[PDB]
């Protein structure tokens, strides 16, 4: 009960539907990461290891990672954050060498608190990177950590980096029953900074698959 | 200096006094004998499938048959509403799209988003495909809305506290309207394409004139951001929707507020508003997955378009007022009637 | 020639447990089907397979009340050829479908936890429906054999409907279901072992959710191996007795035949057990 | 630029076989359905075959059913027509037409150049009463075309196309669906009429208008052309 | 700074010298427009299903 032109139009629509479905299937097999930081906190180095939005694609063990960087957005953060609701992980870059300059560590802690407890990111794991390890050790050799953490009481050695810095950043997630935080120290050249992301993403994907299965 | 402290305050006081002295009555008092519209029942007449992610905007064609929809999956689709067929599916360069528009003549379409660039696509080509006609750049923030004045001009607003009127052929910024203090979240064009209003996260709306490029009136009264705005078909009033769960009707000529549409049971923020062809209904899409229909002249709810499983992100009414299209975050567009 | 006799011990014991299992399975499967059809607005491959298991397990109760007619005259059946022909076929088809879908679910979990990036973990509902239909056809073909021609014994009841009797033969019944208990058991045990070893090796079991998942994974296998096991051993005993060892004497075979059905009794315990093991007791609804 | 160039024509003996190729350059060949249209030596046009986009639909005329084959190769942008068991009535000049079907589209925009083939030794009946019309420049003319069955579908559309063929040239689209004006055509041409009776009017006639005008239907797929009216002087 | 304050005061002075009308007149105009086009609003007054493009 349709004219020839109508049937041709329906055929074209079906072809377009097939193309859309194929593209969606191809795009649903990729890992998406959102990169956040406090500024010049080693973001460029992490990008090197692997206007507005900046997208970086890379491949590891037959997996395609797309990393989105939003450093160039000076506008309000609560009006476009909900766009990144489906991301599978939030890489967070912090510098252990900023505990002396100016206070900056307090700003990083505030940003981490704001992001980690956001309404949308209530189920997305966070991969935390601590940078400038060597410089942090060199500075803590002379300056004490009490300048930034007056309540701290411990010896002034790099062995206390995992204490009162990692613990402080891991103590801000007030919803510990739904999301997990992975922390990994890094430096200028490690070669394992991409393996850690792979392990974290594999754990997140296993959890998602199990939840979808209903086991859950 | 003392000038900014005192002259501005006294001018604001004078504005308040002038506005108060010119309020003889209220719209509710005048429209007391008007018979209520009565219950309004609308049923989903079409449902459009094909998007695989959240839908962030849509626009009706001038002929009230074709529409365009944009989603975060990186596709910009053009639907034929009557039969639900798909006419075009443009793959965007950047998948972070937060707006879309349809040219009045039906040749071009436009889109933009977090990339701070407005892309203009041409549909009527001799090669049979759709290719990027132009890319407009010069905004230092995300672009949140764009409307077509005609085939050769376009106005855009971004999260930079500024609006810009372009010139598609040359690609430069013909004019720049500034004066806000926060992200500009939406704008609407007057019926005669001579004035246009914009609402900002500053919790205020402003009325610019395209020709002279200068602010002419500022309307306040909200208590939070403004996420939508639309003109009254008459061209002498516009309705704004904010994040404090309340719509408002402002009048240009009286330079004041007329009525506020709110309810105790509603606490969520509005995402889009629109009028009906005769201007006797005001449709507003809320964040609780619903979409209410207010009696514009009495502020009495007259119906509910409850058919969505997630936020209602975009809302539109055809040119001839025969259908209402709502697009939600569940990747679905529904055409009621 | 074979015996297929009727004992007085069966009547006092079995009908109670068959009736109780029928009621429990009927109510549980009805609730599960209602939940899946009403509140399961989202459908995925795992959900499709679970729904297929629920349908297959429910299907037994269209005829479970009917076999209950044997209560009155011990070995009694007041129905014609086809009326009893359909019952046995339906029972066998549903029982085989239960095992097939259990194994499919176990393999799906194994692929979802051990190879998390494999493309098979993301398949459109269309492919799941096609696979479900193919498996349904496979079980139907496996369980279709002379539905009506030969299922009657005659003696005190014109139709003493007996399939797994002590009667020497290599026909479909009494012979093939042993593989249906063994091979699926092997697949399920291997899948569960690999799932529970990989999960523990990478130390993701800290969360209580993973502990519950492991507990339920082991449960499923335990339930399978406790329900469908005993009948297989009784059948193996029957096979050994067939070869010499007082052959052609039903007197000894009386107790073995008794064992056969008082053990088949458990075979339908799945109808009420699975309801909670899979559809409920999980953080999905 | 958009162009179609075709080859594979020449002398042939009855009962033989031949192949015709049509190569397209300048447009997205993968999104266009393709028609093969015949034109006898000194007679009107005639539809010979149609192949859809994606090769999901193929249609043949009743006169060449099972005898001709039509295929397309997107990767190299080519269209093939294989002819077997030719007869003396197959001598013609074959064309290669494009058409894209979607709401508001325009079928039959571009026509090929034509390959001449020589062989040695229920349908709607569109009518065109007039055959010759002497006209002087500066005046206005009208051409009338009639159909055997109403061409107004339930959609409200009326499928009726008007083509013009100048001497020694391939036909070019003038009007589609009896109202719309094909892109690039001067505004002088217009079309009107109800179902079963259609007319085309030209207001001011210039030297570059003498030719042959054909009216075609598009309701039932055995497409039929009119006899054709020619303008002289 | 000084430039910002000067711009703000100039804008306010420009905007505070526009003619205004009583709210009652504007309300009457809006009501009259809404009433005049009552018959041309399909959503407000349902149209018969015979002439409804989206019917079914
Ligand atoms: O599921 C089978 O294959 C089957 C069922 C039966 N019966 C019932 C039964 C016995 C132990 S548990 C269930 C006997 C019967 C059934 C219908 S008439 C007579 N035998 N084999």
């Amino acid at each position: 009960t349709l004219s020839a032109e109508d049937k041709a139009a329906v055929e074209r629509s079906k072809m377009i539907d097939r193309n859309l479905r194929e593209d969606g299937e191809k795009a649903a097999r990729e890992v998406k990461l959102l990169l956040l930081g406090a500024g010049e906190s080693g973001k460029s180095t992490i990008v090197k290891q692997m206007t507005g939005i900046v997208e970086t694609h890379f491949t590891f063990k037959d997996l395609h990672f797309k990393m989105f960087d939003v450093g160039a957005q000076r506008s309000e953060r609560k009006k476009w954050i909900h766009c990144f609701e489906g991301v599978t992980a939030i890489i967070f870059c912090v510098a252990l060498s900023d505990y002396d300059l100016v206070n900056r560590m307090h700003e990083s802690m505030k940003l981490f608190d704001s992001i980690c407890n956001n309404k949308w990111f209530t189920d997305t794991s966070i991969i935390l990177f601590l940078n400038k390890k060597d410089l942090f050790e060199e500075k803590i050799k002379k300056s004490p950590l009490t300048i930034c953490y007056p309540e701290y009481a411990g010896s002034n050695t790099y062995e206390e980096a995992a204490a009162y810095i990692q613990c402080q950043f891991e103590d801000l997630n007030k919803r510990k029953d739904t999301k997990e935080i992975y922390t990994h120290f890094t430096c200028s050249t490690d070669t394992k900074n991409v393996q850690f992301v792979f392990d974290a993403v594999t754990d997140v994907i296993i959890k998602n698959n199990l939840k979808d299965c209903g086991l859950f | 200096l003392d000038q900014l402290r005192q002259e501005a305050e006294q001018l604001k006081n004078q504005i308040r006094d002038a506005r108060k002295a010119c309020a003889d009555a209220t719209l509710s008092q005048i429209t007391n004998n008007i018979d209520p519209v009565g219950r309004i029942q609308m049923r989903t007449r079409r449902t459009l499938r094909g998007h695989l992610a959240k839908i962030y905007a849509m626009h009706w064609g001038t002929d009230s048959r074709l529409l365009v929809s944009a989603s975060q999956d990186g596709k910009l689709i053009i639907w034929d509403s009557y039969t639900t067929n798909k006419v075009h599916a443009i793959p965007l360069r950047s998948s972070w799209v937060m707006t879309c528009a349809y040219a009045p003549s039906g040749n071009y379409v436009a889109c933009g988003g977090l990339d701070n660039i407005c892309s203009i696509y041409n549909l009527k080509t001799r090669e049979g495909n759709v290719r990027v006609s132009r890319e407009l750049a010069g905004h230092t923030g995300y672009l949140s809305c764009c409307r077509f004045l005609d085939d050769n001009q376009i106005v855009t607003s971004s999260g930079d506290t500024t609006c810009a009127l372009w010139d598609i052929e040359t690609g430069q910024q013909t004019t720049t309207f500034t004066g806000h203090t926060g992200d500009v979240m939406s704008l609407s064009l007057a019926p005669d394409t001579r004035l246009f209003v914009s609402g900002a996260c500053d919790a205020s709306a402003k009325l610019w004139d395209v020709r002279e490029g200068m602010c002419r009136q500022t309307f306040t009264g909200h208590e939070s951001d403004i996420n939508a705005i639309c003109f009254f078909p008459n061209g002498n009033a516009f309705a704004t929707g904010s994040d404090d769960a309340t719509c408002r009707l402002f009048d240009l000529r009286a330079d004041q507020e007329l009525m506020t549409y709110s309810h105790d049971n509603i606490i969520c923020g509005i995402t889009s508003v629109s009028f009906s062809k005769s201007g006797r209904l005001l449709l507003a899409g809320y964040d609780d997955f619903n979409c209410n229909v207010w009696d514009a002249l009495k502020a009495d709810r007259a119906g509910v378009l409850a058919g969505h499983d997630n936020r209602v992100s975009c809302l539109g009414v055809t040119d001839d007022g025969m259908a209402v299209a709502t697009g939600s975050w569940d990747s679905f567009l529904k055409i009621w009637n | 020639n074979c015996c297929v006799f009727r004992d007085d011990f069966i009547a006092k014991v079995l009908p109670p447990v068959l009736g109780l299992e029928f009621i429990f399975g009927l109510l549980g499967n009805g609730l599960a089907l209602w939940i899946f059809c009403f509140h399961l607005k989202s459908w995925k491959s795992s959900r499709i397979f679970l729904f297929n298991l629920a349908v297959a397990d429910f299907l037994l109760i269209i005829c479970l009340p009917f076999v209950m007619d044997y209560y009155v005259r011990r070995s009694d059946w007041k129905f014609g050829d086809i009326p009893c022909r359909l019952v046995l076929f339906m029972f066998a088809m549903n029982r085989q479908g239960s095992i097939i879908f259990l194994t499919v679910v176990a393999v799906d979990r194994y692929f979802r936890v051990v190879h998390p990036h494999h493309a098979l973990n993301k398949i459109s509902n269309w492919t799941a429906a096609i696979i479900s239909c193919l498996l349904w056809g496979i079980t139907v073909g496996l369980t279709v054999h002379l539905l009506k021609k030969k299922l009657l014994i005659q003696n005190g009841t014109a139709n003493v409907c007996i399939s797994f009797s002590i009667c020497h033969t290599f026909r479909w019944h009494e012979a093939m279901f042993l593989l249906e208990f063994f091979l699926p058991l092997g697949i399920i045990l291997f899948c569960s072992a690999r799932i529970i070893w990989s999960l523990r090796q990478r130390q993701m079991d800290r969360h209580a959710k993973i502990k519950r998942a492991i507990t339920f994974i082991m449960v499923v296998a335990i339930v399978f191996v406790i329900c469908f096991l005993p009948s297989v051993v009784v059948r193996i005993h029957i096979f050994w007795l067939l070869h010499t060892s007082g052959t052609q004497n039903c007197e000894v075979y009386r107790s073995v035949d008794l064992a056969f059905f008082i053990t088949l009794s458990f075979t339908y315990m799945n109808s009420m057990l699975d309801p909670v093991v899979y559809y409920f007791s999980s953080p999905s609804f | 630029d958009v162009q179609l160039v075709e080859s594979g024509g020449g002398l042939v003996q009855p009962g033989g076989s031949r192949k015709l190729s049509c190569s397209a350059s300048g447009f997205a060949f993968s999104s266009f359905g393709m028609h093969w249209v015949r034109q006898a030596p000194e007679k009107g046009l005639e539809w010979v075959a149609y192949i859809s986009s994606g090769s999901g639909t193929i249609y043949y005329a009743d006169t060449v059913k099972g005898r001709f084959t039509i295929s397309r190769d997107d990767p190299k942008n080519t269209l093939f027509l294989q002819m077997t068991s030719l007869r003396s009535e197959d001598t013609a000049m074959y064309y290669c037409v494009r058409s894209i079907y979607y709401y508001g589209s325009s079928p039959f925009d571009f026509w090929g150049q034509g390959t001449t083939l020589t062989v040695s030794s229920s349908d709607i009946v569109m009518t065109q009463a007039t055959s010759s019309v002497p006209v002087t420049p500066g005046e206005s003319v009208s051409i009338s075309c009639r159909s055997s069955k109403s061409l107004l579908h339930s959609n409200g559309n009326t499928y009726l196309y008007w083509f013009l063929q100048r001497p020694g040239q391939s036909p070019q689209l003038l009007i589609y669906r009896m109202s719309n004006l094909a892109s690039g055509v001067p505004d002088r041409f217009s079309g009107s009429g109800s179902g079963t009776a259609f007319t085309l009017t030209i207001s001011r006639l210039e030297a570059e208008d003498v030719g042959v005008y054909y009216c075609m239907q598009h309701l039932e797929y055995p497409l039929t052309f009119g006899a054709g009216t020619k303008l002289e002087l | 700074s000084i430039a910002q304050a000067r711009k703000l005061v100039e804008q306010l002075k420009m905007e505070a010298n526009i003619d205004r009308i009583k709210v009652s007149k504007a309300a009457a105009d809006l009501m009259a427009y809404c009433e005049a086009h009552a018959k041309e609003d399909p959503l407000l007054t349902p149209v018969p299903a015979s002439e409804n493009p989206f019917r079914e």
